[PDB]
């Protein structure tokens, strides 16, 4: 699911995580 | 559509449809067109239901008329095979070509119908026409779609009559095509298209070696193009 | 001028008509179908030209070229050989002799290919006529490939003709392309036609090319005719659905001008055929739209322009999308000289009839 | 609007010394005699323009529109058309070293 | 690589098409569609007829339309020379070639490597893998009519001569349904390379026989056309060429075999777009140092390029009246059509010191095989 297909229905990263882990 | 994935077509037509229904401008128009053209053909292929896609296909001819639209909705009504839409098919393809005028594509789509429905009087008509298209509807078919249809129709009404002229005249005013010398002479056919006069492809070329009925040119031909049944055939069949 | 009907013969043929030439004593005409007729100059003024029309089959393919050499050998020995192409790709060489019992002719075929020039493809030819200039006579003809050859024919070695191959002249461009028209003349002069649009000019004595001009989409050489006397030739060019002519002037390699009327073009469909006359002051003209016209060469003006669609007597009209309003006409004509019949002007049209003007 | 084959033979010009002693024949194409054209209207201007400021000429850029430097440009262009060697040195006006 | 001398030519030497040819230190081998097999002698002297040192053997009444030769000292003392074919109908033969002590004559010896179940496949391409320091044993690669590539090992001794194939694994198409397998290459650094007919190729690793690579290299895809004639590996580098049609026209793009990234194409301008030769390119050949490119074209030119500059360097234009005897030239072929500007079936490379005679003794050769049924030699110029 996403927000903009909700509304739309309606209307009708990999670097920072290994850094935390190391760390 | 392209790749085949009928339902997720579908799918992702119904949304862009529902996403964008009250907008008027430049932009909603095309995307409105061709959600209509996917949502039909993707129910025709696979999906069987020929109700909506004929209640889309109705909508589309109702928000629009081009040459090209009309003959892809003719061919998919023709297609679905029921009466009521091979007569909507001729009647659109006739109204288009009353307000646009003539064109050689869409009086080629009706006499292949035409063909293959057996219209003995729309036939005669058809035959009547195709032998006198000017000569810029003759420079513009570079395939010779029409001469093909006119030896069709010849030989399916005056039982075995010999319809090679039409393929003589062509020869005449265009000597070097490749496709009027199938019918008169494969020799000249494989002369022509051997050193570059005309380009040709792999799988042509191979052809044109595996007709002349030689083990060499047959050898040739196989090895051009391995792959192709009629090469490998004559090859088995020779010894 | 004025042109006035002498004989007009009706369903000549069954398949369509292509080429037709003619010599002094009989006219000569081929078709699509195989059949190749001969007409008698010569005859009463008042007798249907169907009644002296002698027939013969030559080839299943289906011919679209011929060409007639009549000349007077050593003491009073006639000569009257026929060449022509078929649509597979082979020369037939006829001779034609008149049986003086009953009036009758002798198609008789005639060999003069070798083994190995037998496995070539043809599709123009014209015979070259002994002149001042050389005792002997020619012949030339074209090829699917663009290659041009030429025999020296020599009637006697008694009867025992022989064609000797002087050489061949290959197609000015690579890769080569279709010719598609070839002429000789009596100053010693080569010239070929090509679907591209390029004509090249060659003499028959270096067999070395001299000159070399240049022209949905259409540009092909349709007619390549040279001055009976004189240093002039005439081309006839493919514009997109209409038809051009184009003078050029020998031994110098220039352009003088073209023919055009008021809509330059000359006829409103594609030209086919041209003629000069005995002379060479006239020039005619056949379209594919279905009219005559005849030229003045020197002041490159129309003299006349003749209807055959409706016998009673110009601008280019066309219609809102580019077409001619006039239905498809002529594929040849041709001029006889003085003497032949009693100028005249042989037509053969798409109607699959044969007329005559005088 | 040049062929490839048409430019070679005109570029012929430049290397060519033109001290002949025959009759040039006619050229071969239109576009050959109108390049020459605009070739000798060029040179024609830089000669002008080289006497305004007298400055001493060589031998051959004096003569060079006095010389038959357009004599080898059939023979070129039959070279770059593919004909054989023993036809170009028929219809030449030179030798073999000089073509 | 930039001037080429002919040094030796024999027209008229098969009775029927040269479809492959291939050569070794002592000799080169022609296949023909006549179903011959011809060993020419490398090593001839000054004012000898190459037709005078020739011997043939008749292998098939289909034909023949692919060879390889391996020659290695698989001892101190012991030689063998091996030549694989392929049929026309699918068959693969295996002959040994040895020499007469005496008369120093060419006998060929018939070998039976293949199982009775291993008899049923049609087999098309193949190529020797010799060892290289990556294997102590030499490998075969063959690819079939069904997409599949098999990988065998060949055993010369079980010194007693007994020779054994042993089948290591096969590999089969990337795609479903399976396509024809038209090309297939072994390098030194133990790589598979495999082309199909409707532009893809596949790259294997040797050692576990698992897929690699998938890259396509079609122009795109609205027709059917561009499949893949030729695939070869650098001699040293980590680079590969690739020969595909593009719908008339021949067509080379270079990859990198260690990430397997397309690099670029040769093309030179012909009678616009991005082509390397007119009519199609049947062949293609490295040198011993990997920086020149040879490419066999059916418009009847041989073209060099330059690896890493991606540039034409020189051409060669093959005539029939190349021919030193004249009673062998051979103008037209059966049907009258002229042979002037005969394609090119297949080129190769020659060592330095394989091919001796006119000159060349210190610098690398070259042979190819053309359409008017001829075999030419020719040399670099200079040395090495």
């Amino acid at each position: 699911m996403s927000l903009l297909e909700q509304l739309a229905r309606k209307r009708i990263v990999s670097l920072s995580l290994k850094l935390s882990a190391l760390k | 559509l392209g790749l085949g994935n009928f339902e997720l077509s579908i799918e992702n037509a119904d949304l862009s449809q529902g996403i964008i229904s009250e907008s008027s401008d430049e932009k909603s128009m095309k995307t409105k067109i061709s959600n209509h053209i996917c949502l039909g053909l993707s129910y025709f292929f696979l999906n069987d239901f020929d109700q909506t896609l004929n209640q889309f296909q109705e909508l589309l001819s109702i928000s629009k008329d081009s040459k090209h639209l009309v003959v892809l909705i003719a061919k998919v009504l023709y297609d679905v095979g029921e009466s009521d839409t091979k007569e909507i098919a001729l009647q659109e393809l006739t109204e288009y070509i009353a307000t646009s005028g003539a064109d050689l594509l869409v009086t080629l789509t009706i006499a292949a119908m035409s063909i293959l429905d057996d219209k003995r009087e729309d036939l005669s008509i058809i035959l009547e026409e195709l032998k006198a298209l000017p000569l810029s509807k003759q420079i513009i078919d570079k395939h010779k779609d029409a001469p093909y249809l006119i030896e069709e129709i010849t030989k399916r009404l005056y039982r075995n009559d010999t319809g090679k002229q039409v393929w003589q005249r062509s020869a005449y005013f265009f000597p070097n095509n490749l496709k009027v010398w199938e019918r008169l002479d494969k020799n000249i056919q494989r002369r022509i298209a051997s050193n570059g006069q005309n380009k040709v492809t792999a799988e042509e070329m191979s052809k044109l070696y595996c007709e002349s009925k030689n083990l060499r040119s047959i050898q040739r031909g196989m090895f051009l193009c391995p792959w192709n049944v009629t090469a490998v055939k004559a090859l088995n069949e020779c010894f | 001028k004025v042109f006035i009907a002498t004989a007009n013969a009706g369903k000549a043929h069954d398949a369509d008509i292509f080429s037709v030439s003619a010599c002094n004593s009989f006219t000569v005409s081929c078709s699509g179908d195989g059949y190749l007729k001969v007409w008698d100059n010569k005859l009463l003024d008042n007798e249907n030209p169907k009644d002296k029309s002698y027939s013969h089959f030559v080839h299943k393919s289906g011919l679209h070229h011929v060409d007639v050499l009549q000349a007077i050998e050593r003491d009073a020995f006639e000569l009257c050989l026929v060449a022509t192409t078929s649509f597979s790709g082979d020369l037939l060489f006829y001779r034609i002799t008149r049986e003086d019992e009953t009036k009758k002719v002798i198609f008789e075929k005639l060999d003069l290919l070798d083994s190995d020039m037998k496995k070539h493809s043809f599709w123009a030819l014209k015979w070259g006529a002994s002149n001042d200039r050389l005792l002997s006579h020619r012949l030339v003809a074209t090829d699917v490939k663009g290659t041009t050859y030429i025999w020296k024919f020599h009637p006697f070695a008694n009867w025992s003709p022989t064609l000797e191959l002087q050489g061949t002249v290959e197609s000015p461009m690579t890769p080569s392309q279709f010719a598609t028209s070839v002429d000789i003349s009596e100053r010693g002069l080569i010239a070929t036609g090509f679907n591209n649009g390029t004509v090249q000019i060659s003499e028959l004595s270096t067999l070395r090319p001299l000159y070399n001009f240049e022209s949905n989409n259409s540009n092909s050489i349709r007619s390549v005719k040279f001055s009976p006397q004189g240093s002039l030739l005439a081309i006839a060019h493919d514009s997109n659905s209409f038809g051009c002519i184009t003078l050029y002037e020998t031994e110098f390699g220039e352009r003088i001008g073209s023919l055009s009327v008021p809509t330059e073009f000359a006829h409103s469909s594609w030209v086919m055929s041209l003629s000069f006359n005995d002379s060479g002051e006239t020039l005619c003209s056949a379209g594919w739209d279905g009219k005559l016209r005849f030229w003045d060469v020197k002041t490159k003006e129309r003299i006349t322009t003749l209807n055959m669609h409706c016998d009673d007597i110009d601008i280019l009209a066309v219609d809102e999308h580019g077409d001619s309003l006039a239905e498809p006409g002529v594929f040849d004509v041709k001029f006889l000289k003085k003497g032949w019949r009693s100028e005249s002007l042989c037509c053969v049209c798409l109607d699959r009839s044969i007329r005559w003007f005088r | 609007s040049f062929e490839p084959e048409e430019i070679v033979a005109l570029l012929s010009v430049f290397v060519y010394e033109g001290k002949t002693r025959e009759e040039e024949p006619p050229i071969v194409t239109p576009r050959l005699a109108k390049g020459k054209q605009r070739i000798e209207e060029i040179y024609k201007k830089m000669l002008c323009v080289f006497n305004t400021h007298q400055i001493p000429l060589t031998q051959d850029e004096a003569e060079f529109l006095d010389r038959k430097r357009f004599a080898m440009m059939n023979v070129v262009y039959e070279w770059a058309r593919g004909l054989s060697f023993k036809e170009i040195m028929e219809m030449s006006p030179e030798a073999e070293g000089t073509v």
